[PDB]
RNA sequence: GGGCCCGCACAAGCGGUGGAGCAUGUGGUUUAAUUCGAUGCAACGCGAAGAACCUUACCUGGCCUUGACAUACUAGAAACUUUCCAGAGAUGGAUUGGUGAAUCUAGAUACAGGUGCUGCAUGGCUGUCGUCAGCUCGUGUCGUGAGAUGUUGGGUUAAGUCCCGCAACGAGCGCAACCCUUUUCCUUACUUGCCAGCAUUUCGGAUGGGAACUUUAAGGAUACUGCCAGUGACAAACUGGAGGAAGGCGGGGACGACGUCAAGUCAUCAUGGCCCUUACGGCCAGGGCUACACACGUGCUACAAUGGUCGGUACAAAGGGUUGCUACACAGCGAUGUGAUGCUAAUCUCAAAAAGCCGAUCGUAGUCCGGAUUGGAGUCUGCAACUCGACUCCAUGAAGUCGGAAUCGCUAGUAAUCGCGGAUCAGAAUGCCGCGGUGAAUACGUUCCCGGG
RNA sequence: GUCGGGCUCAUAACCCGAAG
RNA sequence: UUUU
């Protein structure tokens, strides 16, 4: 049975350590792994007034961006699914994962 | 600016890669409009070729001589405006034949500064 | 803002909040193709016999800390003062000086 | 040539020569020549008196020039005088629409004045 | 005048967030807010502490905060009645069963915020500015920092006219984005109002990038 | 026998694949008139292979998607090029001194921040 | 206007007022701050006092007032001349 | 006050504004109220990233007192949940299900509470000069000394950038670089995205498949006068031209020194102080901010043919979407309505790009120009579109035929033009911020105008 | 002469336009 | 050319 694990970040630092991270985890006990494909990044940006009172000119402009990676693991075996829950995913990374 | 520049240049025209033309056409152009531009001054060519039948770019330069670069045309493109007879590639087509032909309309529209002379 | 403003704003949704299930099968009942239209009728009146309060659109957004109901962002629950505070102190995920 | 009690243009197609009629614009002069049958490309000055007194008969369906004019004056006048808000903004010559006054409303107001 | 805030253009570049998370982009807001007050709440809780920054964790929908203090005793005391219901005190305000851990701050002169916090303790005693900048500069660039600058703003002392005074020694390069630099802003309460002392200190460049 | 050029201009790509073979040209299954109506746009299309005289001795099957006329007809020509010189390398002198090897950096300014278009500002208003 | 399968909109206190004075056929005018209620073929020779903002202005339901919110016969805005 | 230098400051060009219709902010006036803030540059589509009610702060009336909400104290009751009426609503009444912590009620004392005043008591943040190039220190030298030097001069440069001179030699913060993006190439990653080469083709990557290519997103390479010529003072620098995808700072953005303007803001917030406490506090329903003899600012649309209309056919990027976007079907002239479908999204949708090209048509006119304006009939949001929404259809078809004195923006993918998107938001963009399409002309020069070192 | 605009950081002058 |  197919695994599509996805990965959702706002660092990319983040997410590619955690997908680097658990694929060799796969690997080291298994096979038939399509590594993590980079998918398009969400940007979405702000344009926030500074001053107090009046100054339409005077803007900070933000961005916040969500990165997103994709993760196959073909056929594993049954000696992989728990070393991978079995493992501490860290905070600003979020995996989700569903069976084909 | 305040020191010194350099002047840009143009890709020549792809139809007979005379720059002149090229520069040409591109006064009659506005707000981008090439298209329009290339099918005016083409028609103009196409006109004043098959009767009067002589060499088009050999024809334009041949007969702007006589109204002087830029300010020709510019002279040009307008006295090619105010006649109102038909489509726009004919009122620069009859202009171009009108210069040719030694006319005043821009033949001798610059007279009037050799008449300040 | 004067805390009355916090007040009113708590007191207005909390409204929305009591009447929401009835004002949402009314809504409902009105749509409804397969019913008769004496009921199409009662169910307008009835609707329109609520609170004026009772109704979202009559809400407005304001600021998690301080209330300002001008310049308010869906992403975020703050206005823009406060936003851009915090922002650059570093409490918030992602949000960086956007430049491209 | 003499339709609704309008000299309309001849030398021009019938589409466009059929709005001169106050009453008819584009979509009702269409209406018109295509329920009779003559299409718009069509010069007035090639109309037999066959199909006038036909497009006559249609132009007659259409409230025109007289009573246009006179119904559309009438309802303003049960404004004016039911003394309703627009009737009020009638009598004063200012955008009656709902439109801004502090400035930029010189059509129904007129021309600037000076003091 | 009207320069950037030091840390937040270092924020992608070379320094990191304190609040490190993930949520959706209609749960986000409620996250965030549940963040704020727990902030909120800490920096009173914690005040006579000696915090100078909190990092606020969500992993997979979880909660645990680092508190980084200089005196961890003060924050415990007597161990296993505050750190094991200052969790319970938290989470009730994120909403998430949370866990509060400690970092035991080495070299405690390094920090804009407890250099900030010294400053604003003495004015709030009635000393003279000067001499207070002056020793607190002392007592950071000796700590092994390399570059302090100190500033302090607004009816100093009480008089009826502001004024703003700063005090610079060392090293502190702002334009350059690789530079560690700690800043940090607080007010200083006095009778006469409001003092504002800002705290810029460096270290030496960050070579690397993250 | 095959080869391949990465055309880009504006926002354009214009995947091309240049082969021996007679003159024929399909631009993303069209042909070169069916294509650009505006035969100017055919005509710098047919700049390089007429340059070297050529324009019989290449089939050209391409596939551009991006950007508009002007941007999709100079990416084919700078495609067609790359593909070409890679093809016979020592062309690409000639190629160079008529403009037809550079990739043409100019890219659309973003817009300003307090700014109308990017450069244009508000009209200056005193007192 | 109110989208016709709406139908029109009446406020419940008016229409109760309107309703009770209709089988009384009273004489008094009906005191109301509505403003946005719509004029019903009911409403015909019943006398409005509609709000303005300030005082309460009746106004006599006549005959070609119907399709007509009451507000719309008492201007709110006092407006005589400039100079 | 001189001198030099610089900068769309002027010049040359291109296009606007001042003229006309409307959108919008201000002044005034008006008014019950038209809430307040912001006044040369640096206020005037400004706080407001969105006034129908709400927001709302103002006006009109109608109501409340430990007060809508903090804690400190006392007593009976689990929080609750129904249902009706008077009422414009607040507000009250009247009824059902539940049986030491909590959540209202009752009371009293401090107190709460003000978007009230002072930005000239303050902080915290911003404009502005101005991305203007400056601001200093250590030693060493000169001046009894404060101080000076350095940091000046010839050049140069975007530049206190660099060189050469020189009683200065160094150093720091500013400059630049480190950061993000865009241009070329490489390594990885191959799905939802791709289709080169095979075949299956229901002609659609669709479907097997392939991992090439485009793309996608991570880690890197490249550019540095490096190379040659020339001018130059064994100089910096500058002019090339070769190469190169790119040549000299390749393009943009973020970052805004020391200080000035008692510049802006007690109406984001915080704060010292002063004032109010049956009201300047709190809660309501209607109005109002939407007024209109007029005056200004900034825009949107046109006056036509390089155009209007109608038909046919192309080519974007970037964004948004679960209370949301909605393939498709049915109804309508349409706005939309109903069923119906996939989508938490490189998968489905918004979504049609427009200007462009082809064919006809109009033939230089107040017109098939232009749409103001008005009458008529609707749709959707909403509790409600009168005051005071957007859109749709029919009719209606003003002004306006390139605009005075004057004046503004712009040096390249730019001006000019053509459309798309979002934020705010139930609905309400010509505004703001972005996105891409097409695509110029000119710069002789510093005498002047304007701001600075 | 006046009134509206232009001009200046602010004034007249001056320029324009209008009414008379 | 009038005022700081
Ligand atoms: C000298 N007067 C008039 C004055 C007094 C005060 N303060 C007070 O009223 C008293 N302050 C107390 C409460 C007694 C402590 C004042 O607070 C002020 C001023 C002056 C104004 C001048 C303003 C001026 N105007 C023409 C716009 C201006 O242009 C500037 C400027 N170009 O910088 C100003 O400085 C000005 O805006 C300003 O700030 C003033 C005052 O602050
Ligand atoms: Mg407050
Ligand atoms: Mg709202
Ligand atoms: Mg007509
Ligand atoms: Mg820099
Ligand atoms: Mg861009
Ligand atoms: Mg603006
Ligand atoms: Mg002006
Ligand atoms: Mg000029
Ligand atoms: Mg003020
Ligand atoms: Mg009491
Ligand atoms: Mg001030
Ligand atoms: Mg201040
Ligand atoms: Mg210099
Ligand atoms: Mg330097
Ligand atoms: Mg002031
Ligand atoms: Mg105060
Ligand atoms: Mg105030
Ligand atoms: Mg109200
Ligand atoms: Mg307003
Ligand atoms: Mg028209
Ligand atoms: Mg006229
Ligand atoms: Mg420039
Ligand atoms: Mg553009
Ligand atoms: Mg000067």
């Amino acid at each position: 049975q197919r695994i599509r694990i996805r990965l959702k970040s706002f660092d990319h630092r983040l997410i590619d350590q955690s997908a680097q991270e658990i694929v060799e985890t796969a690997k080291r006990t298994g096979a038939q792994v399509c590594g993590p494909i980079p998918m398009p990044t969400r940007i979405e940006r702000f344009n926030v007034l500074t001053s107090p009172h009046v100054n339409k000119d005077a803007r900070d402009q933000y961005e916040i961006r969500t990165y997103k990676r994709l993760i196959d693991i073909v056929q594993p075996t049954d000696k992989t699914v728990d070393a991978l829950m079995k493992l501490d995913l860290a905070a600003g990374v979020d995996v989700q994962i569903a069976l084909g | 600016r305040r020191r010194v520049v350099a002047a840009r240049e143009i890709l020549p025209d792809p139809k007979f890669s005379s720059q002149t033309i090229a520069k040409f056409m591109n006064h009659v152009m506005q707000d981008g409009k090439k298209s329009i531009a290339e099918s005016i001054v083409y028609g103009a060519l196409e006109r004043v070729q098959e009767k009067n039948k002589v060499d088009p770019v050999e024809f334009f330069e041949t007969t702007l001589e006589k109204v002087r670069t830029a300010l020709a045309m510019r002279w040009l493109v307008d006295a090619a405006a105010k006649r109102s007879e038909k489509t726009m590639a004919l009122r620069l087509a009859g202009e171009l034949l009108d210069a040719a032909e030694g006319k005043g309309a821009a033949i001798k529209k610059r007279e009037d500064v050799h008449r300040m002379a | 803002a004067k805390k009355g403003m916090i007040n009113r704003e708590l007191k207005r949704e909390k409204t929305v909040a009591k009447y929401a299930a009835k004002r949402a099968e009314l809504k409902a009942t009105i749509a409804n193709v397969n019913a008769s239209d004496e009921e199409r009728f009662e169910a307008m009146l009835k609707l329109q016999a609520l609170p004026r309060n009772a109704s979202p659109v009559r809400l407005r957004n304001r600021c998690g800390l301080t209330g300002r109901p001008h310049g308010y962002f869906r992403k975020f629950g703050l206005s823009r003062n406060k936003l851009r505070d915090t922002v650059m102190q570093g409490d918030v995920p992602g949000v960086v000086k956007a430049s491209w | 040539a003499r339709i609704a009690g309008v000299n309309i243009p001849d030398n021009k197609h019938a589409v466009i020569s059929l709005t001169y009629i106050f009453g008819i614009g584009r979509h009702t002069a269409k209406n018109i020549l295509a329920a009779v049958g003559i299409t718009e490309t069509t010069k007035i000055r090639e109309l037999d008196d066959a199909q006038l007194d036909a497009i006559r008969a249609e132009v007659a369906k259409v409230p025109t020039e007289g009573d246009l004019r006179r119904e559309i004056s009438m309802n303003i006048k049960r404004l004016m005088d039911l003394g309703c808000y627009r009737g009020l903004r009638h009598r004063r010559s200012l955008p009656v629409r709902g439109q801004r006054t502090k400035t930029n409303a010189r059509t129904r107001k007129g021309p600037r004045k000076p003091i | 005048g009207q320069k950037v805030h030091p840390i937040g253009i270092r924020l992608g570049v070379v320094k990191r967030h304190n609040a490190n998370w993930y949520a959706n982009p209609k749960q986000y807001a409620e996250y965030l807010l549940k963040d704020l007050q727990v902030r909120e709440f800490l920096t009173k809780k914690l005040k006579n502490a000696m915090v100078s920054n909190i990092l606020i964790e969500r992993p997979s929908g979880a909660a645990k905060v680092t508190i980084s203090t200089a005196r961890p005793g003060i924050v415990i005391g007597k161990k296993g009645e505050d750190i094991e219901k200052l969790q319970r005190e938290l989470t009730n305000i994120m909403g998430v069963p949370a866990q509060v851990s400690i970092n035991e701050i080495d070299r405690p002169d390094l920090d804009a915020r407890l250099v900030a916090e010294a400053i604003a303790s003495q004015l709030e005693k009635r000393v003279m500015f000067r001499r207070a900048m002056k020793r607190a500069v002392q007592n950071t660039m000796r700590a092994g920092a390399k570059g302090i600058k100190v500033e302090v703003s607004g009816r100093l002392g009480g008089a009826e006219i502001a004024r703003t005074e700063w005090y610079r020694e060392g090293r502190v390069p702002l334009h350059t984005l690789r530079a560690d630099i700690d800043y940090a802003t607080m007010r200083a309460e006095t009778t006469y109002g409001t003092i504002g002392v800002k705290v810029w200190i460096f270290r030496g460049e960050i070579l690397g990038g993250m | 026998a095959t080869n391949y050029g990465t055309g880009r201009r504006k926002t354009a790509t214009a995947r091309v694949f240049l082969s021996a073979g007679t003159g024929k040209l399909v631009i993303n299954n069209r042909t070169l008139e069916q294509y650009f109506g505006r035969e100017t746009a055919r005509m710098v299309v047919r700049q390089p292979l007429e340059l070297l005289e050529a324009t019989e001795k290449y089939d050209l099957y391409i596939t551009v998607k991006g950007g508009g006329i002007g941007g999709q007809a100079g990416a084919i020509r700078h495609g067609i090029t790359r593909a070409l010189i890679a093809a016979d390398e020592t062309l690409k002198p000639v190629l160079r001194q008529a403009g037809f090897v550079t990739r043409d950096a100019r890219e659309v300014e973003r817009k300003k921040l307090g700014l109308r278009k990017a450069r244009k500002r508000p009209q200056f208003s005193k007192r | 206007p109110r989208s016709l399968k709406k139908g029109p909109f009446v406020d419940a206190h008016l229409f109760a007022k309107v309703e009770a004075a209709v089988a009384s056929n009273s004489r008094k005018p009906i005191k109301t701050w509505s403003r946005r209620s719509m004029i019903l073929p009911d409403f015909v020779g019943l006398t409005i006092s509609v709000h303005n903002g300030r005082n309460h202005v009746p106004v006599i339901v006549t005959e070609h007032m119907v399709g007509h919110k009451l507000g719309e016969f008492a201007p709110t805005r006092t407006y005589r001349g400039h100079g």
